[PDB]
């Protein structure tokens, strides 16, 4: 039930949280994967509020709100787990912006047993986040900004 | 007498057609401002009306007067005393409309702009909420955790109050009955949540510094206690097992810090406390 509204402390010890605002919405910061007490904040910001929303092609649709993970900058160790949950021919992208300005795509499967470095917690098949409709993403830094959308 | 009676209600008449369609007005407000001048013009014509009331009761009164004597015309005349007392009442209507727009429009420009300038000081609020600053040494750290203690103090303090009269104030809308109350709704939903999530920034930062605090108060102790063991090495018997005790609370200190640390500063942290084991065998 220690869900997070915007932000958690989570240590070396690693951690998992999920929004309680938003069950889906979890972030899972595996053993070892910081070096000290690092205070986490994720964020759901409108479009709106950018001054370079993503650009957007033709048939191209936003399927999230902007994701904002902080603090900016931060690195990690290896790599960390956000599930973001997305809205419903054409295909699943997630875009990243280091710094607001520029967009560019990101993009595992066999990592997780790997990456979880022996942490307790029982992850998804692929197949039942697509039912769900949340994405992983899973990166080692968090940038300014991340969102779902669909080609 | 009855002929001074038709013109009388002719006047009458002449004088709600005229307040109806061309004194009151079905302008707009564009803002708080426009608004209070248009209410307080209102609610001067609308006195107008009603002090116009005693006129048409006063006529009626004598309407009635010209019927129970007998009159003739009689029946014309009761007649047209209902068509005023009607448009009379139409006239009164169409006031208490306009008074109704208006206070909605007037009150809402007002919750509008109270709301924004509440979320805008949230948003700022958050802005020092979100710091990293971690500061470099003991000193540091110390006054940061100081300053953002204070800070979240004097927010949460002034915060709430301002929250609550703003959810206060939505409520009295609602419970007097306002047209736009479903969307005041999403507007007191929206400044809560605001305020929840200031508060929990505020609580991690909190944290944040607790910890930096923690490592920082660790090495300054390692340092005192070095120089402890050496002011003694130099040098009772109770003393020594006193300052035995100390140490032994830094090695705890040592041991829970350790599993929330890793790499590079999880070692900075274990070669302090076996620095100061070490130094504390010598002594022994």
């Amino acid at each position: 039930a220690t869900g997070f509204l915007v932000s958690f402390m989570v240590d070396a010890r690693g951690g998992s949280m999920r929004g309680s605002r938003h069950n889906g919405l979890r972030v899972v910061i595996p053993p070892r994967t910081c070096a000290a007490p690092t205070r986490i904040t994720c964020r759901l910001v409108k479009p709106q509020k950018l001054s370079t929303p993503p650009p957007l092609a033709e048939e191209e649709g936003l399927a999230s709100r902007i994701i904002a993970l902080g603090p900016t900058g931060a690195q990690f160790l290896s790599p960390v787990i956000v599930e973001i949950p997305h809205f419903a021919d054409r295909e699943l992208v997630v875009l990243r912006s280091e710094n607001g300005s520029v967009w560019k795509e990101h993009r595992g499967e066999s990592y997780l047993d790997q990456i979880l470095n022996g942490m307790d917690e029982e992850l998804g098949s692929l197949e039942e986040l697509e039912k769900k409709r949340v994405c992983r993403i899973i990166t080692t830094d968090f940038p300014l900004y991340f969102v779902i959308m669909s080609r | 007498e009855a002929q001074q009676y038709y013109l009388d209600a002719d006047e009458a008449e002449a004088w709600i057609g005229e307040q109806e369609l061309y004194v009151i007005s079905d302008e707009i407000p564009k803002d708080e401002e426009g608004a209070i001048v248009m209410l307080k013009r209102h609610l001067r014509q609308q006195r107008a009306v009603e002090d116009y009331g005693r006129n048409i009761k006063q006529l009626a009164s004598r309407a009635q007067g010209l019927l129970s004597a007998g009159h003739p015309e009689g029946e014309q005349i009761i007649r047209l005393q209902g068509q005023v007392d009607k448009h009379y009442a139409g006239l009164k209507d169409v006031a208490e409309e306009r008074k109704r727009k208006l206070e909605n429009m007037y009150h809402l420009f007002q919750l509008k702009r109270e709301t924004d300038d509440l979320e805008q000081w949230i948003s700022e609020k958050e802005l020092v909420a979100s710091s990293p600053e971690m500061g470099q040494d003991f000193d540091h750290v110390t006054l940061l955790r100081d300053k953002f203690r204070d800070f979240a103090r004097e927010t949460g303090a002034i915060g709430q109050e301002r929250v609550d009269n703003v959810n206060a104030f939505i409520e009295r809308l609602i419970d007097a009955g306002h047209s736009e109350a479903a969307t005041i709704a999403e507007w007191k939903d929206g400044l809560n949540e605001m305020w929840a999530d200031l508060l929990e920034l505020i609580d991690t930062r909190m944290q944040l510094l607790a910890a930096s605090y923690d490592l920082h108060r660790y090495f300054y102790t390692g340092a005192e206690i070095l120089g402890l063991i050496d002011e003694k090495h130099r040098e009772f018997e109770r003393d020594v097992h006193l300052l035995g005790v100390q140490v032994q609370q830094f090695q705890d200190v040592a041991t829970r810090l350790q599993t929330a640390y890793a790499g590079e500063k999880a070692e900075a942290i274990q070669n302090k406390e076996q620095e100061v084991s070490a130094a504390w065998q010598a002594l022994l």
